[PDB]
């Protein structure tokens, strides 16, 4: 007898109402897997009689230990997330509301919830899997029209290299920004406000540009802003048509209790 | 959604070695955690070994501590089980399992998708 897998899903909602009230012959578990993308919010609706261990009592993924942590709140790993656990009577029947509010800046997370009906026989189970994670890892130099500068933002957004508790594997912690090198134009590399960003990533980007002599560059300032440690570099007139890519590794930077950074990979295109 | 298939099983002598393999299909392999189980004919299904998503954390049982080592290859979409110094009571069908959520449990509860299982029989008393 194999553990049977069922799957339900709605529009940005996980409805387990009147779906967990029967008894199969073998062990079964109905799954509701969701992946929020464009700041969407999720609702989890199930019958009140069911025992629900969600939100504050969920199983969250810990990238530091590469496993899951039992009986923990998800706000302890994605603080910008905020929810509400209320009691509503949906479709006449008394239901349980598990409404989560996902901001745009909310850090990536990966947790599951157990919806178990109280019975002496535990053959039926319900599970909701939440996978908040960035899916765009390859963008270009965002030319700011106001300041006439190119920006490769790794301090936030999709290319965020900030230590996050998101479910990313070893060969998935690769974000990259591509800056088509325009001569004599300012280029910004916004990085998270971290202690080691200036201590190791700044020497890392310096050594990448000095080895190639034909690359005409000039570091102007390292400006600390509100949240971004912007590296201000202007590339001068280049001679040979070349191509360069530099790696600013923060994937190994550990952050308690589970957060891990990303490896920045800026690709420079020298074309006339 | 993921399916599994075991291979490399068969017959072996005591103290030998077997390279058990389990390939997968469907959903991304590197996003699920793998683990081997076995069921001796008559006895129940017991835990053997387990490998994490990236492959850093290995979880083993007492009966096969040191002897059996589990390894995974995310690139090949395949998990392996290197069996060394097979005692004669290892005769069992070895099952391959995948778990979407995995908290290091040593039971079959977290594993959702299962394979078929190959027969591994070990003899002894020299030849
Ligand atoms: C989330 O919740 C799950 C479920 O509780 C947890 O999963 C458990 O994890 C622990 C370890 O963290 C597991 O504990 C292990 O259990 C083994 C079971 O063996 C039993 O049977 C043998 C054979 O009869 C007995 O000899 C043995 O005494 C047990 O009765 C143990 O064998 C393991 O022992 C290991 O460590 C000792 C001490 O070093 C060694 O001497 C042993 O040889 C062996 O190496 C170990 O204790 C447990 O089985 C898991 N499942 C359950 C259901 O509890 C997750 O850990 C938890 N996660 C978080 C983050 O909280
Ligand atoms: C995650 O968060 C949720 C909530 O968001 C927690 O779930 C439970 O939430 C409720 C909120 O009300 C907690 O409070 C409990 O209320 C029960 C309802 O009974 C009240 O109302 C009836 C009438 O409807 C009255 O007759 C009754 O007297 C109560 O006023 C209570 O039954 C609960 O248990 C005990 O409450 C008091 C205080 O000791 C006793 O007098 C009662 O007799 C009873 O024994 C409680 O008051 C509830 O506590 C929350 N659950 C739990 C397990 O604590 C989740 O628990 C949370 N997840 C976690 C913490 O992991
Ligand atoms: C992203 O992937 C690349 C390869 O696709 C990794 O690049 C490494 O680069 C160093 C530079 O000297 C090489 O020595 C390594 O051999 C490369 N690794 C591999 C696997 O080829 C890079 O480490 C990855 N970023 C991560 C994992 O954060
Ligand atoms: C950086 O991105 C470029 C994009 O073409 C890619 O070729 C290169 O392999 C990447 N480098 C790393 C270390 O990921």
């Amino acid at each position: 007898g194999t553990q049977d897998e069922k799957s339900v899903k709605n529009i940005c909602v996980c409805d387990f109402t009147d779906k967990l009230n029967f008894l199969p012959l073998e062990k079964t578990k109905i799954l509701c897997e969701l992946k929020p993308q464009y700041g969407e919010d999720i609702k989890i609706i199930a019958n009140k009689e069911y025992e629900i261990n969600c939100m504050n009592n969920s199983k969250v993924f810990c990238p530091l230990k590469d496993t899951f942590i039992n009986n923990t709140n998800i706000k302890l790993y994605s603080p910008k997330l905020h929810f509400e656990i209320k009691d509503i009577t949906h479709k006449g029947k008394n239901a349980a509301l598990y409404y989560l509010k996902i901001d745009e800046e909310a850090s990536d997370i990966f947790f599951s919830c157990s919806i178990k009906p109280k019975q002496v026989s535990g053959l039926l189970e319900g599970e909701v899997r939440v996978n908040l994670k960035k899916h765009i890892n390859e963008e270009y130099s965002i030319f700011n029209e106001e300041e006439d500068v190119h920006v490769c933002d790794f301090s936030k957004g999709n290319l965020d290299i900030t230590p996050s508790a998101g479910f990313y594997l070893k060969n998935s912690r690769n974000v990259s920004c591509i800056y088509r090198v325009i001569p004599n134009k300012l280029f910004l590399i916004k990085l998270p406000k971290l202690d080691i960003v200036t201590e190791k990533l700044l020497p890392s980007i310096v050594n990448c540009l000095s080895e190639f002599s034909f690359i005409n560059f000039t570091l102007k300032h390292v400006q600390e802003g509100d949240n971004y440690i912007s590296f201000n570099v202007i590339f001068g007139e280049f001679k040979k048509h070349f191509n360069l890519a530099c790696s600013l590794d923060l994937s190994d930077f550990q952050q308690e209790p589970c957060n891990l950074g990303k490896t920045a990979n800026i690709t420079f295109i020298f074309s006339k | 959604q993921v399916q599994l298939q075991e291979s490399g099983g068969g017959l072996v002598q005591a103290g030998g070695s077997l390279r058990l393999s389990c390939a997968a299909s469907g959903r991304t392999f590197s996003s699920y955690a793998m683990g081997w189980f076995r069921q001796a004919p008559g006895k129940e299904r017991e835990f053997v070994a387990a490998i994490s998503y990236s492959g850093s954390n290995t979880y083993d049982a007492d009966s096969v501590k040191g002897r059996f080592a589990i390894s995974r290859d995310n690139a090949k979409n395949t998990v392996y089980l290197q069996m060394n110094s097979l005692k004669p009571e290892d005769t069992a069908v070895y099952y391959c399992a995948a778990a979407g959520v995995y908290s290091g449990t040593y039971t079959d509860t977290e594993f959702d998708y299962w394979g078929q299982g190959t027969q591994v029989t070990v003899s002894s008393h020299h030849h």
